[PDB]
């Protein structure tokens, strides 16, 4: 299901296969959850 | 899978079900023995560019047959059991058949298999080959192909899997001469030499190195047919085949450019026992081949 | 319109009143298109738009 | 070092360039030594400094706890809530007013990547861009490749 | 040396009021100096995490592992003192929720190379902590589904502004 | 390559193995229970099997009676074998020897298991006790073929 | 309205919880014993007006929980979550047993039950006939054509309410509340007043399914999860239905199931 | 052959942190009618193993005493009993081994 799922959503966005699938805790620790207001 | 069938059956419903499987089986198959009964589509006639449907039959093993000119010719052994179509899809490159072979137990398959095999007629069936077949012919599914659907002097290719050796090392999997045994070789008698020169730090792809052998489809072109069998539905093929013994193996027609006009004698669909056809005899022989019981040959 | 089927639309759908636009606005779907439309026409009725005045100091 | 520091957008805290403008320094709290050698500064500015100071601006209140200290510090709090405990170890009086009177001219923002130095509240005025802008419209809005 | 995991066990809290959860009661145990590596402590630690306190010993009541019987042997004691001491009425509504191995006070001996060299051979010891949360286990978190992948990248795409301007 | 092989490499060769067979043999007429691994068990199984049959075969028979000396060491069990495992068998053909399975060894965890002559005075093994027939599936399934047999 | 129906009953059903259980004196403990054959002779200190048999399984250890589906107390049938009254023996049965023969009947009752509520569900009820278990199909006559659609639909609301996982709460209520609850199928009230005559009082036993609710016998299997499998032949004659299920820890196959669907088609 | 590069604590978790390399978890443990001691499928009980062991030592030990020396192996049968049992009127000349003892609740 993942391979067929992940085809599916590349075909319905035209975007890679490679953003699909997640990430490690490193990038996920990493990410900012309280960004600068900003307007 | 999940849990196998035989964990909640007592001692007294085991032989019940098998009985019932059986029964249930053997009705279908004798169902499912009268094609030409059912609707068997419109069948057309020889075409120059138009091929048929094959066969997978089991290797049972190897027998020699002398020919009329008094040489010894190896022969192999290929049972036709059941052989039936499954479906059938048109444009593809091509039209396409899907047939099976053996009768496997129809408790160790998934779900959506006995359910295919549940709208069909028949029990599921072990592989599926599919053939690339033109437009012309196209029989319908749930009909039976016994041996006569070949004939003798006629070149048909055959396919399968081999006696892989498993991951073996250099020598028997490419044929390597290796290193002598002394003068002077310490620790160096089948491994591999050198790789590929020295500057070029990296393996040139598909270079030859220690792998799985064998297990592999692999098909061979120019097989004659000698003898073919009626009653037990047996094609004796010329040369050996690939495949161990008891291995199915998916045979049709040959490719060769010498070998692809010549099926005017052939039947362009597929044998029909129901006939209106003029059943054939016991076994058809060919025109060199020395016969079972004929007088002993003379070059005289 | 733009594109069409393809999950990432954007449909301009405007308010003709008597053969005269009075405002418009853009939307992912039609109907969300539509309410963006009359939200932007009241806007504009009521003079909030972002062309307005300041203030006076 | 940005990626590895906070960041933030320029914005205020009320905007008080609009209206009334208002204080953001808050209080001052002065921790002086009677007896030590390290806040003689800051001695001579509680003396001839500090009043003339709070005086300047009466909006700003300050304290002075003047007890047994070794390090003289100052607590400049903010509205916001921000707190800058500053330290005025050996300085001159010059040094220290300059900055008491920069920190009263600063607001409790944080001193970090100010990022876009400009908080642009309505940028747009004549139509923010879109994809559909600069181009015409055929007749009954026919795609190409279109018969009816 | 420190000694942590066995003082945890004497954390008090406040009486709860009638108007708050139930609080699922939390367990510590550990053995001190297990003569076994740590490597497959570890692996036998993530083996039994999500799974309940009947399945943990069932697989390790059937797990070719020194460590097996070791493990078993901390739960089932982890289990009485829970039970008598923490006061515990249900004795298959513990869940494990944390479990580590990490190494202990390791010796040191001599192997004899084949020549007039040797290497240190340290004695590896290790340890075992495990943690038993009232109330039964919490269901696996299940995978996003392609609808939970498009409403990311529907946001993802939605919460973009422009880039170096006002 | 093993494409069809018997009789897996136990010992140091073909002696040691067939040694240590015929040891096990000779433990199990004595005693009828030994626990060994899983293919030294099937393989004295296998063994114990033509060694009945030969038993079976007939006492004054010398082929037989050289087989027995061989196979067995101890030189006692000869009568009590061609006497009790030849005659209490008379009925039976094949029916021999009942394998089971043991959870593992306490020292280097090894798959271990039991066999044993049917017949023996010894307890009984907790054999795999098939469902019973009062279950619900067993129940339908005797219904089916009740109905079944009813539509005749 | 059958919603307002639906939510008076439910009201009913939860103004006679609070009924039977405004009763306890402070919570009154007892020391209820265990006859099993396994690990004996355990015995629990339980409640007598809350507690039910599948705490003393937690207590025991979650194989019980999962394999348990009925407690023999005193020889006679009881449910997993059921209050349980005087200090008596306690036993547990499964699938697997010398006499299973309460179990198939308690989740023949089920199956009956939730083949009902998937009828009511679907767009009048008599009664609950208790067909044995040999005759390979459960009966639920329906007072009022069907097609593979609406078996399909049926299938696909019994799949459902299965995977919603609800428990079966069982209550011994007299015949005035059972009847106060009925006030307008005669076909369930004189069901009823026959259950309230056959007994030598005029207590009766309930259930209730989340939103349904309805008057039966014996026991029920306690969770919809254990129900593994299950179907809708075909529907005879007033309308008389059909259909057939199987249990967890008894899956038989695919071919078995078709099998048992064809016998059952009767 | 000596490593130009030690392996980085990331490479070291992947390696030894794939599926590939966990314990693998099973499924194949059901619960024994006899003593609920949790047996595997294909696989004997673990209690009444050990009582079955037990049983038949006790037996093996009889029959030593009652046997003497080594070097016997008598071409006769056995019968087992218990406390009282008159012996079977079918086994009598087949030799009794027994001493003291009660016929268990799975003996025959
Ligand atoms: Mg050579
Ligand atoms: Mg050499
Ligand atoms: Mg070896
Ligand atoms: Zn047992």
């Amino acid at each position: 299901e993942e391979g067929p799922m992940i085809e599916q959503l590349s075909k319905m966005f035209f975007t890679t296969k490679h953003r699909w699938y997640p990430h490690g805790r490193y990038h996920r620790c990493r990410k900012n959850l309280n960004p600068p207001k900003d307007r | 899978s999940g849990t196998w069938w035989d964990e909640h059956l007592s001692e007294e419903n085991v032989p019940f079900i098998k009985q019932l499987v059986s029964d249930e089986d053997k009705a279908q198959l004798a169902s499912k023995l009268c094609p030409l009964k059912d609707e068997p589509w419109p069948i057309h006639p020889w075409e120059p560019g138009s091929f048929r449907v094959g066969l997978i039959a089991l290797k049972l093993g190897m027998m020699p047959l002398w020919t009329k000119d008094g040489q010894k010719h190896v022969v192999t052994l290929l049972q036709v059991q059941d052989c039936h179509v499954l479906k059938y899809t048109s444009k593809g490159k091509m039209a396409t058949l899907s047939v099976g072979g053996k009768t496997v137990s129809r408790f160790r398959k998934a779900t959506s298999i006995l359910e295919f095999y549940r709208e069909l007629g028949l029990p599921p069936k072990q592989t599926v080959k599919i053939f690339n077949i033109t437009d012309n012919a196209a029989i319908k599914p749930g009909t039976p192909l016994y041996a006569a659907h070949f004939r003798p002097g006629q070149y048909v290719d055959v396919t399968a899997k081999t006696i892989g050796k498993g991951f073996q090392g250099v020598m028997k999997r490419w044929g390597f001469k290796g290193q002598p045994a002394t003068h002077g070789q310490t620790k160096t008698h089948r491994r591999p030499g050198a790789v590929a020169t020295g500057d070029i730090g990296r393996v040139w792809p598909g270079t030859k190195m220690p792998g799985k052998m064998g297990n592999i489809y692999r098909t061979e072109y120019g097989l004659k047919v000698w003898r073919i069998n009626t009653k037990h539905n047996i094609i004796y093929v010329n040369g050996s085949v690939p495949g161990h013994k008891n291995c199915l193996v998916k045979v049709k027609d040959s490719k060769l450019p010498a070998y692809k006009d010549l099926g005017k004698n052939l039947p362009f669909p597929t044998y029909f026992p129901d006939g209106d056809e003029e059943e054939l005899p016991e076994d058809l022989y060919d025109e060199n081949v020395c016969q079972p019981g004929a007088p002993s040959i003379t070059f005289a | 319109q733009s594109g069409g089927t393809t999950a990432l639309p954007l449909y301009f759908v405007g308010l003709y009143c008597d053969k005269k636009l009075i405002a418009e606005g853009p939307g992912e779907t039609v109907l969300v298109a539509e309410e963006e439309a009359a939200r932007v026409a009241l806007r504009k009725l009521y003079g909030f738009t972002e062309n307005r005045r300041p203030w006076n100091y | 070092t940005a990626r590895g520091t906070p960041s933030r957008f320029l914005a205020s805290v009320l905007h008080n360039g609009l209206g009334r403008y208002v204080q953001q320094l808050q209080r001052l709290s002065f921790s002086v030594s009677r007896d030590g050698a390290s806040s003689r500064g800051a001695r001579e500015f509680v003396e001839r400094e500090v009043i003339d100071f709070a005086r300047r601006n009466p909006g700003v209140v300050i304290y002075v706890n003047s007890r047994p200290c070794c390090v003289p510090r100052v607590v400049a709090e903010y509205l916001n809530g921000a707190v800058r405990e500053e330290s005025i170890h050996c300085k001159s009086v010059e040094e220290i007013s300059t900055l008491v009177q920069k920190l009263a001219d600063q607001s409790g923002l944080d001193v970090i990547r100010i990022r876009k130095p400009f908080h642009t509240d309505n940028p747009s005025i004549q139509g923010q861009w879109h994809p559909f802008t600069n181009k015409p419209t055929t007749f009954r809005g026919l795609r190409p490749r279109e018969v009816q | 040396i420190s000694r942590k995991w066995e003082k945890k066990n004497k954390i008090v809290y406040p009486p709860q009021l009638p108007g708050e959860p139930r609080r699922p009661a939390e367990i510590y145990h550990c053995r001190r100096q297990i003569k076994y590596s740590k490597d497959k402590m570890w692996y036998l630690a993530k083996l039994i995490r999500g799974m309940s306190i009947d399945q943990a010993l069932a697989q390790l009541e059937f797990n070719d592992k020194k460590g097996a019987k070791i493990i078993k042997e901390v739960l089932l004691e982890a289990q009485d003192m829970a039970v008598r001491d923490h006061n515990v009425e249900f004795r298959s509504n513990l869940y494990i929720a944390e479990s580590t191995s990490g190494r202990g006070q390791c010796l040191k001996r001599i192997r004899y190379h084949g020549r007039g060299r040797f290497g240190i051979m340290e004695k590896v010891y290790c340890h075992y902590f495990v943690k038993l949360v009232e109330g039964p286990p919490p269901p696996p978190e299940p995978p996003k589904t392609a609808v939970a992948h498009a409403k990311e990248y529907i946001q993802q795409l939605r919460s973009r502004t422009i880039v170096h301007t006002l | 390559i093993s494409h069809g092989r018997v009789f897996r490499r136990m010992g140091l060769g073909p002696e040691s193995r067939i040694h240590l067979l015929r040891n096990l043999l000779t433990g199990l007429v004595r005693h009828e229970r030994i626990e060994a691994p899983w293919a030294r068990v099937d393989e004295m199984r296998g063994y114990a099997e033509k060694l009945i049959d030969y038993g079976k075969l007939g006492d004054t028979n010398e082929r037989a009676m050289r087989m027995a000396d061989f196979w067995l060491t101890e030189k006692d069990l000869i009568p009590k074998l061609f006497q009790v495992l030849a005659p209490r068998y008379k009925d039976q053909t094949g029916g021999y020897t009942r394998m089971l399975q043991i959870p593992n060894r306490s020292l280097d965890r090894a798959k271990m298991a039991v066999i044993e002559y049917k017949g023996n005075c010894l307890p009984p093994l907790p054999l795999p006790r098939r469902d019973s027939h009062l279950t619900l599936l067993n129940q339908l399934l005797q219904g089916l073929r009740q109905d079944l047999r009813q539509s005749q | 309205s059958p919603t307002e129906l639906t939510e008076m009953r439910n009201d009913l059903f939860n103004k006679e919880k609070a009924r039977q259980l405004s009763l306890t004196p402070r919570t009154e403990k007892i020391e209820v014993k265990h006859v099993g054959k396994t690990d004996p002779g355990t015995v629990f200190v339980m409640n007598k007006n809350i507690s039910t048999p599948y705490s003393c399984a937690m207590h025991l250890s979650e194989w019980y929980c999962r394999k348990s589906i009925l407690a023999l107390v005193d020889g006679q049938p009881w449910d997993m979550y059921k209050p349980l009254t005087k200090s008596c023996e306690i036993k547990f049965l499964t699938f697997k047993d010398c006499d299973p023969g309460e179990v198939n009947k308690a989740y023949w009752r089920s199956c009956a039950m939730m083949m009902g509520c998937v009828i009511e569900r679907a767009f009048n009820l008599v009664r609950a006939p208790e067909v044995p278990v040999i005759s390979g199909a459960f009966c639920y006559d329906v007072v009022l054509m069907p097609t593979k659609e609406n078996l399909r639909s049926f299938t696909k609301d019994a799949h459902a309410l299965i995977y919603k996982d609800l428990p079966f709460e069982t209550l011994e209520v007299e015949a005035k509340v059972a009847l106060e609850i009925f006030q307008h199928s005669k076909y369930k009230v004189d069901f009823i007043e026959e259950k309230a005559s056959q007994n030598p009082e005029r207590i009766v036993k309930l259930h209730r399914i989340g939103d349904f609710i309805d008057v039966s016998e014996g026991p029920l299997i306690p969770r919809t999860s254990i129900c593994f499998q299950y179907e809708v032949s075909a529907v005879h004659n007033i309308r008389r239905f059909q259909g057939v299920s199987l249990p967890v820890h008894l899956r038989a196959h695919f071919t078995i199931w078709d099998k048992l669907l064809e016998r059952s088609r009767k | 052959a000596a490593p130009k590069n030690r392996r980085t604590i990331e490479v070291n978790r992947c390696r030894r942190r794939n599926p590939q390399k966990l314990i693998k978890v099973k499924n194949n443990i059901d619960v024994c009618p006899e003593c609920g001691h949790l047996k595997q499928k294909h696989v004997l009980c673990a209690y009444c193993y050990e009582k079955v062991c037990k049983e038949t030592a006790e037996i093996r030990r009889q029959i030593g005493k009652q046997e003497g020396g080594p070097f016997k192996a008598p071409t006769i049968e056995t019968v087992v009993l218990y406390t009282g049992e008159t012996p079977s009127e079918q086994d009598q000349g087949k030799r009794i081994i027994e001493r003291d003892r009660k016929r268990p609740s799975w003996f025959t």
